[PDB]
């Protein structure tokens, strides 16, 4: 999971 | 907004949608390319080209159960351009280029296109 | 093999299958989820989750066009769960943690659980 | 376009  | 997003989402629903065509799971078109058949998901397809874009958005043709393409169209390279929609790997080879790029101009796949004209150009 | 892949694909691929949702082109079910609906296309919830995998591969269930969630399923964490299925984000909150982990074990979507348990486990 |  990654702050896109 | 203030989303999270799953890196692997995208291509793990891919796979999926590849599995369900290989099971031949939830297939509700026939894809005709001269005495060949191909069976896939209209979803997928048109996600993947303008063509069928525009065939399963059209009133009619949206119904059909069943699609023919032009004689002119290549078997083999309408095979690895439908493998290329479900897994986003182009079986490119010298052997095959000339028709996947035809099959590919004819579908509107517009990145199968570029990378032809540039592989072409670079064996010239 | 000797294959090329197009990085960008799979990405594209859900980006079209989300415009198709939003426009409402080819979806094939309803979620009923309390008072409110949800359409959808069945291969991509199938991809998504365990549970809609096993509900559109049962011999009967596969031909249904209307789906009841179990009354204790919340409407707008299974709304967030739906948006992810279409766009890899994920809008968890605070006030919405809960109800999304409870509907991502339900739906039987591991990658979700999973993030929403690390991120409760960081607020303990 | 990369090789996987
Ligand atoms: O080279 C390509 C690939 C492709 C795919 C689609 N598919 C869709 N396009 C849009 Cl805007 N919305 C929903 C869908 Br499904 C249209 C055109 C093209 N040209
Ligand atoms: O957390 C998750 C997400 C998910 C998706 C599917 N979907 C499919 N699985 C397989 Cl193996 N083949 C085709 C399909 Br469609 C099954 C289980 C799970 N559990
Ligand atoms: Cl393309
Ligand atoms: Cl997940």
């Amino acid at each position: 999971w990654v702050i896109p | 907004d203030s989303c999270i997003q799953f890196t692997r989402h995208a291509s793990d629903v891919l796979l999926n949608l590849n599995r369900l065509r290989s099971r031949d799971i939830l297939t509700d078109v026939v894809i005709v390319v001269s005495r060949e058949q191909f069976r896939a998901h209209k979803t997928v397809l048109m996600a993947c080209s303008g063509l069928f874009y525009s065939i399963f958005t059209d009133q009619l043709k949206c119904n059909l159960s069943v699609i023919n393409l032009d004689p002119e169209i290549n078997p083999e390279g309408f095979c690895i351009l439908l493998d290329f929609m479900y897994t986003s790997r182009l079986n490119l080879r010298e052997g095959n280029i000339m028709a996947v790029m035809a099959t590919a101009m004819y579908l509107q796949m517009e990145h199968v296109v570029d990378t032809c004209r540039k592989f072409i150009k670079a064996s010239e």
